């Protein structure tokens, strides 16, 4: 929980 | 996965290590029974030890499951025989081979690490070396042999 | 610059120590998520304190090393620089708009960096920068060629190295390649930054117009931007779902971090697992994520640098190919599955896998390349072609 998320797809 | 381990079987068959050998139970795959005899700089010498090892599903990328069957006497190994080496843990990487699972627990036979140990009573004595090699090689005489 | 001694790096302490306590203020009230300062500089001093250790009457040849040296004289004309943002600020260091904080906000940045490359240079805390592993094969191949082993140069000398390979325009896109590149700011190229350049910019085939794409002509790329500053500005845009800007990690350096306004009127940020970026944001865009650079109606067509020259295909020697005969399997096939053929390439370490695997094995928590275990700073993916 880095602040970063998974990309959109 | 399953041919990983298809590979691996093929791959001890070919060249295998000193001391230990292993191999599928039946037609599982992914169960093996696995000998370790008794290494000359230890105490277990002459005695003949039995392992399973587990596949996960996960596996390569999670380590197999290695405990001993036949009782032994470390402060590194369970009376569940549950191993305490760090290969099998954190230190695991996938292109690690059973084969080296294998010396690396010879490794550990002939040299056990007390500061991180698995039984509390023989980690206390081990780190006097006239009792523990005492009754390790008496335990080998009523189990290994 | 001139020689290090242990006089002087006392001196450093003291600078870094007033730069701390001018940011414990509570009206400043800086917000802890990185690059934040109280965390980077204490961390500096402790890698400071790990280096200085490991030299022990062995501090004569610590102080020679040209690297060493250009990052104190750095260290030094940046807390000095903090220090002096300070007495010329007053009170607009406690507004969080003003030119003044921005300016604290941008250092902020430059530690992380600083600190980013100390490590990469000695890792243990032993100077490590004459083996340093460039990521890129090609880029690496340049370094070699025109620096040798040397770990940092004047950036005089590294316009002209690159202009020979990738022919600098003018002047003035000189400038912004500057800029770019040089993220601690110091007048020199370290080995560690331009590792940190070329991944972002690959492929290094063509890497100017890479970078004159994704940075000069682009209207989304934010330079020396905070992940709360990315936040901070797609805020304005936060009713225009679609609208985008990404920057570097600072967190990952070498590594992109995108930006965007969901449809829903969220902001994320990603970071592409890698892959290139442009394809990230060609991708993006057809899927309908990636609309608006910074916002605006108007966005850039990238697929021009789309097919780069392909690496060739690698191809098995005939006294490597007739070992894996002995060896009971075949030369290109991975060997953590024993299933699919590799199809791609580790950096810098060089081992080859599949894709598949190193996914798994990365998805699984694990740490670095599945065989040496070294770090993963890129890949490129391959075909084999068997030697048969
Ligand atoms: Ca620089
Ligand atoms: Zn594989
Ligand atoms: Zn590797």
């Amino acid at each position: 929980s880095d602040g970063y998320t998974p990309e959109p797809a | 996965a399953l041919k990983r381990i298809h590979k691996e079987l093929n791959d001890l068959a070919r060249d295998p290590p000193a001391q230990c050998s292993a191999g599928p139970v039946g037609d599982d795959m992914f169960h093996w029974q696995a000998t370790i005899m008794g290494p000359n700089d230890s105490p277990y010498q002459g005695g003949v030890f039995f392992l399973t090892i587990h596949f996960p599903t996960d596996y390569p990328f999670k380590p197999p499951k290695v405990a001993f069957t036949t009782r032994i006497y470390h402060p590194n190994i369970n009376s569940n025989g549950s191993i305490c080496l760090d290969i099998l843990r954190s230190q695991w990487s996938p292109a690690l081979t059973i084969s080296k699972v294998l010396l690396s627990i010879c490794s550990l036979l002939c040299d056990p690490n007390p500061d991180d140990p698995l039984v509390p009573e023989i980690a206390r004595i081990y780190k006097d070396r006239e009792k523990y090699n005492r009754i390790a090689r008496e335990w080998t005489q009523k189990y290994a042999m | 610059p001139g020689t290090v001694d242990k006089k002087m790096v006392e001196k450093c302490w003291k600078l870094m120590d007033k730069v701390v306590r001018l940011c414990q203020n509570p009206k400043l009230a800086l917000k802890n998520s990185p690059p934040y300062i109280l965390d980077l500089l204490p961390d500096t001093y402790q890698h400071l304190r790990t280096i200085l250790s490991r030299y022990e009457g062995k501090m004569e040849t610590l102080g020679e090393n040209e690297y060493f040296r250009v990052f104190m004289e750095n260290l030094m004309k940046k807390t000095k620089q903090t220090i002096s943002l300070f007495k010329e600020g007053k009170e607009r260091m406690y507004e969080e708009n003003s030119q003044p904080r921005r300016n604290l906000t941008k250092l902020s940045l430059i530690f992380s960096h600083m600190l980013a490359e100390l490590k990469g240079i000695f890792p243990s805390g032993l100077f490590q920068g004459d083996t340093f592993r460039i990521t890129k094969a090609d880029a690496a191949e340049f370094w070699r060629k025109a620096f040798g082993e040397k770990t940092i140069v004047p950036w005089k000398s590294f316009r002209q190295a690159l202009h020979e390979v990738h022919p600098i325009s003018s002047g003035l896109e000189a400038m912004a390649l500057k800029s770019t590149i040089d993220l601690t700011c110091n007048d020199y190229i370290s080995v560690f930054e331009f590792d940190i350049f070329t991944r972002l910019f690959q492929p290094w085939s063509s890497l100017l117009r890479n970078w004159n794409s994704l940075a000069v002509t682009h209207p989304g790329y934010m330079a020396f931007l905070t992940y709360d500053e990315v936040k901070a500005r797609l805020q304005k845009f936060i009713h225009k779902p679609g609208s985008y800007i990404f920057r570097l990690s600072c967190t990952r350096l070498g590594q992109w971090a995108i930006g965007y306004v969901t449809a829903d009127g969220n902001i994320l940020q990603t970071i592409p697992h890698n892959k290139p970026l442009f394809q990230a944001l060609i991708d993006g865009f057809r899927e309908g994520f990636y609309l608006f650079p910074d916002g605006r109606n108007q966005n850039p067509d990238l697929t021009g640098l789309c097919e780069p020259t392909p690496q060739d295909h690698i191809k098995v020697t005939q006294e490597q190919y007739e070992l894996y005969c002995e060896m009971g399997s075949t030369f290109q096939l991975c060997k953590i599955c024993a299933e699919n053929d590799k199809d791609v390439k580790i950096e810098p370490c060089g081992h080859l896998m599949c894709t598949s695997c190193l996914t798994s094995w990365q998805e699984s928590e694990g740490q670095g390349c599945p065989f040496c275990r070294c770090e993963i700073k890129g890949t490129e993916p391959i075909v084999v072609d068997p030697f048969d």
